């Protein structure tokens, strides 16, 4: 697994860099970014084929680097060298990572059956992030009254999400949270019955 | 840019601590980084460490070039220092909260610049030094940063938590409060 060389040009100063590989279908698009603090200075974009000065402070490098055939050919060769190579490895491993969602259902408050409450479907510790969470009342999907936080990244290669339903439970009402995910052969369902 | 997946080497060097960082992310999750003191590659999961390798020297060489670029840009910009962008802070559990059941508190600190922070966990007003962990300073596409702090704990009806965050963009230290329910 490989990388490529960046080109060379109280108080705090910072310099940042990005080497980005965008995989789409079977193609690779490569971006190289040079950044002073939060300001992008010079960019290489494989779709352009050469360096572009984003700011005036990046103009000398952009112009000089573009006059070096060898520097350009090294960068133009990146999509088919570094990007493809690292991607094939991530396809074989990272993209095979499957972690099953745990599903928990609980009312936001416990108590009577007179008035509104929130029924919370808490779905945790799954990967990858693409997921479908549905609420059912007595066998019928609920579209209204569904309040979701969106996908929450835990930062440890797992996601969670909370999808809650505005409800007014009557005795003998059946609520189901249905979860579908690529790691699951069949959907996970958790049932909560009003009592 | 249209893509199924985004694979990114992100790196920075700065004058204040931490002075350098080199990492690779896949779809916005950090897969590995180079420990610049130990001069070795550190994998986020054992899954990756067993299947993949990376020559840490590749990262070390790019850091050195980045440092030269910093030196050059401090002068060319007439010592231009960026504005301090304060962080948003959120606290949330990893697992559904059950009294007596081991869980992990997550403090997420987002959208800040520069990557210079002080973070402290507080339990009932007192600092916690055991069972704590943290992510690297993670890059954002807007060139600001985010970061995760972690605390393992056992939820109880008695205990109260705060995530205490210091950053130059804040007028005063920020506390985000959390309780088990
Ligand atoms: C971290 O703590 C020390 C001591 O309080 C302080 O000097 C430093 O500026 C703090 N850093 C930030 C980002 O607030």
């Amino acid at each position: 697994k490989v990388t490529v060389a960046f080109n060379q040009f109280p108080e705090n100063y910072l310099f940042q860099g990005r080497q980005e590989c965008y995989a789409f279908n079977g193609t690779q698009r490569f971006l190289e970014r040079y950044i002073y603090n939060r300001e992008e200075l010079v960019r290489f974009d494989s779709d352009v084929g050469e360096f572009r000065a984003v700011t005036e402070l990046g103009r000398p490098e952009a112009e000089y680097w573009n006059s070096q055939k060898d520097i350009l050919e090294e960068k133009r060769a990146v999509p088919d060298r570094m990007c493809r190579h690292n991607y094939e490895l991530d396809e074989a491993v990272t993209l095979q990572r499957r972690v099953q969602p745990k599903v928990n259902v609980s009312p936001s408050k416990k108590g009577p059956l007179q008035h509104h409450n929130l029924l919370v479907c808490h779905v945790t510790d799954f990967y990858p992030g693409s997921i479908q969470v549905r609420w059912f009342l007595n066998g019928q999907e609920e579209t209204a009254g569904v309040v979701s936080t969106n996908l929450i990244r835990n930062g440890d290669w797992t996601f969670q999400i909370l999808v809650m339903l505005e409800m007014t439970p009557q005795q003998g009402d059946v609520y189901i949270c249905q979860v579908e995910h690529t790691s699951l052969d069949s959907p996970v369902t958790v049932e909560w019955k009003a009592q | 840019i249209k893509a199924d997946h985004v694979s990114t080497y992100a790196m920075f060097v700065q004058t204040h601590r931490p002075t350098g960082e080199f990492m690779f992310e896949f779809d916005e999750d950090e897969q590995f980084y180079v420990d610049l003191d130990k001069k070795e590659t550190v994998w986020h999961l054992e899954e990756f460490g067993r299947a993949f390798s990376f020559e840490a020297q590749g990262g070390l060489a790019n850091i050195a070039i980045l440092n030269n670029n910093l030196n050059t840009l401090i002068q060319r910009s007439n010592h231009t220092q960026a504005a301090n962008d304060p962080p948003e802070v959120t606290v949330f559990p990893k697992e559904p909260v059950e009294l007596g059941q081991p869980n992990t508190l997550i403090c997420h600190i987002d959208r800040f610049f520069p990557p210079v922070l002080n973070v402290t966990w507080l339990c009932n007003g007192e600092p916690v030094t055991e069972g704590v962990a943290e992510s690297l300073f993670l890059p954002r596409t807007d060139y600001s940063f985010h970061k995760f702090h972690y605390l393992t704990f056992v939820p109880s009806a008695e205990d109260v938590y705060d995530c205490r965050v210091e950053h130059w963009g804040l007028d005063q230290p920020l506390l985000k409060h959390w309780e088990a329910q």
